[PDB]
């Protein structure tokens, strides 16, 4: 029961700012230290620095000095968190951790908020282009036969890809997206037995619900 | 700044073992007056936010099991799971408290082991769809693989290629427990028009010699 | 003619009852040293620092239990040396009330050594004996037990150790060193 609550996922331009919320349900924030540590894509965990809500003294790591600016509303039971000037590099899940008082000189990070992801681009809403992954022309040994669906040049993230409507689930894994320009791009693998394909139908349905399109494309042997 | 130095980066672990990590400080986090240890663990799992594990290096948070044990003093600190469990999977950060910045260790990420598997490789030519456009992607999986370290080279008419080249690895996999591998060289249709042969060496631990696919453009 | 400062250690391991103890012993000092050219001002010190009352804000309200009374802990970790230097920049300043030519004392209350401070007490002891700071150090219970401990009591207080060092078992045995603290003052006022 007793947690800190975060705001929502953040979408902004570069150049702009954005402010982080935490809310903490069970406790004051007058009572403890209020922690802000940023965690970048598959990386570790970057303390940016920590608020005293009962006087409003702030530490930071120099690092983020002139980036981050930590506030606190004992009005509301809420600490925030600023970032300024706003570049890729701030893209990342922030979280809000306390530090409990427990008569000690000092203490560990004891509570931990959700996490709130800060995404930075220019991109506006573009959906993306399904390109079919067959095996060229010459090749087949194989008992099993890998295919392929490449979503390319969407904007923001999520997307999701099934293959013929979530009836095939085995074989099937999905590659994490990577940033191509300003734009992702991903890509999903299945993998059926040789008897089934081409004999039979493979199709990717991929769905980006931000641009309200949704795309099914027939994975078809190469031309020739 | 105090440097946490975390070993091992990640560790092969399977249901009923004791495993160890290591978390050295490059300063003494004993403080004489209480003698207590400013050095917390904290567990991470996928998806979710880090977990407060162990305190003063040695005491237990309320909730974590018996099995999670906290040793070591000044410098050198150890966390220990005696029979690892499946929901022990995870990513385990060391962190100073003793002096500001405060500062965390790269991570342990466990993962589940299985036998070695070689990747089953697929290269894939750019569809006549996305040549339409005037690009050209060449697709590489390199599927079901353990353990996760491998390396990918591209070829085009026998030369190694760098530019264009973007890749994407999977999460071990809950299933097989394997990883996989996603390699694309994206070009434009002119670059891709003017070369014939299109390759993708992976290089693993199962074999001395890189498993090689390829392709034709003037080949169907 | 005397400019008397606290430095009073706010950190997490002093409990409530033992803070207000501390506060009560601040309080009774100023009542003991109340002469007519005798100023006091006081700052709080863990990880943060905070000055509770300026000489110029005690020459405005010579209230001492007035000033004392809403003092509120900080709680955190101890940063001693941080404490002193800004006790000597900005305590012994004209801006807050201090007086050119005066006698600058300084009472240190702590429960344990300083641990991650920026500065060491080499950083700072030097501005202080050349800003002509006589240091007087209170270091209480456990934490000072060892002959390394003793020895950081030492460096905080002006030489010699045993005209300037106090040393107390805990808070309730502050009221011990009273008489003994305002005799040591008075000799050289
Ligand atoms: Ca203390
Ligand atoms: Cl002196
Ligand atoms: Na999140």
């Amino acid at each position: 029961q007793v947690q800190l609550q975060q705001s929502g996922a953040e979408l902004v331009k570069p150049g702009a700012s954005v402010k982080l919320s935490c809310t903490p349900s069970g406790f004051n924030i007058k009572d403890i230290y209020m922690q802000w540590v940023k965690q970048r894509p598959e990386q570790g965990l970057e303390w940016i620095g920590r608020i005293d809500p009962a006087n409003d003294k702030t530490k930071y790591d120099p690092k983020f000095q002139g980036k981050a600016t930590i506030t606190a509303d004992t009005s509301s039971n809420t600490a925030y968190l600023q970032l300024s000037s706003l570049t890729s590099e701030d893209t990342a899940v922030y979280y809000c951790a306390s530090e409990g008082h427990y008569g000690y000189d000092g203490y560990a990070m004891d509570y931990w908020g959700q996490g709130t992801t800060v995404t930075v681009s220019s991109a506006k809403t573009t959906p993306p282009s399904v390109y079919p992954l067959a095996p060229g022309s010459a090749a087949q040994t194989n008992s099993m036969v890998t295919l392929g669906c490449l979503v390319k040049g969407y904007f923001p993230e999520p997307v999701t890809v099934t293959w013929n409507s979530g009836s095939l689930s085995s074989g099937v894994h999905t590659f994490p997206a990577v940033l191509q320009s300003d734009l992702y791009t991903l890509s999903s693998s299945v993998t059926v037995p040789s008897s089934p394909r081409p004999s039979e139908t493979v199709t990717c349905n991929v769905a980006h619900p931000a641009s309200s399109t949704k795309v099914d494309k027939k994975i078809v042997p190469r031309d020739c | 700044d105090i440097e946490m130095t975390q070993s091992p980066s990640s560790l092969g672990v399977s249901v009923g073992e004791k495993v160890t990590m290591s978390c050295k400080s490059s300063q003494n986090l004993l403080y004489s007056s209480n003698q207590k240890n400013y050095l917390a663990w904290y567990q991470q799992k996928p998806g979710q936010s880090p977990k407060l594990l162990i305190y003063w290096a040695s005491t237990r948070e309320s909730g974590v099991p018996d099995r999670f044990t906290g040793t070591g003093s000044g410098t050198d600190f150890t966390l220990t799971i005696s029979s690892v469990k499946a929901e022990d999977l995870a990513v385990y950060y060391c962190q100073q408290y003793y002096s500001y910045p405060l500062t965390f260790g790269a991570g342990t990420k466990l993962e589940l082991k299985r036998a070695d598997a070689a990747p089953t490789v697929s290269i894939f030519p750019p569809s006549s769809e996305q040549l339409t456009s005037g690009g050209a992607s060449v697709v590489c999986f390199l599927n079901n693989f353990y353990p996760k370290d491998i390396n990918v080279k591209w070829k085009i008419d026998g030369s190694e290629r760098q530019n264009g080249v973007l890749n994407s690895w999977t999460d071990q996999d809950s299933k097989d427990s394997t990883y996989s591998m996603s390699s694309t060289l994206t070009l434009t249709k002119d670059e891709y028009e003017r070369h014939n042969s299109y390759t993708c060496e992976a290089t693993h631990k199962t074999s001395t010699s890189p498993i090689v696919k390829s392709f034709n453009r003037n080949e169907c | 003619d005397s400019d008397i400062a606290f430095l009073i250690d706010g950190s997490g391991s002093i409990i409530p009852h033992d803070f207000r103890r501390m506060k009560e012993f601040v309080s009774t000092v100023m009542e003991q040293l109340k002469k007519s050219k005798t100023l006091f001002s006081l700052m709080q010190y863990s990880e943060e620092f905070r000055i509770h009352f300026t000489f110029k804000e005690f020459q405005n309200n010579p209230n001492p239990r007035s000033l004392v009374k809403p003092i509120t802990q900080l709680l955190g970790r101890t940063h001693t040396a941080t404490g002193i230097r800004k006790v000597v920049r900005e305590l012994f300043n004209i801006t807050n009330g201090a007086r050119k030519n005066a006698f600058k004392i300084l009472v240190v209350i702590t429960d344990g050594e300083k641990f991650g401070d920026p500065l060491g007490y080499e950083d700072v002891i030097p501005e202080a004996d050349r800003e002509g700071v006589i240091r007087y150090v209170i270091g209480v219970g456990d934490a000072f037990r060892s002959e390394k401990s003793r020895q950081e009591l030492n460096t905080i207080a002006s030489k010699p150790p045993r005209d300037h060092v106090f040393q107390v078992n805990n808070f309730e045995a502050l009221k011990t060193i009273q008489n003994q603290l305002r005799e040591k003052i008075f000799a050289i006022e």
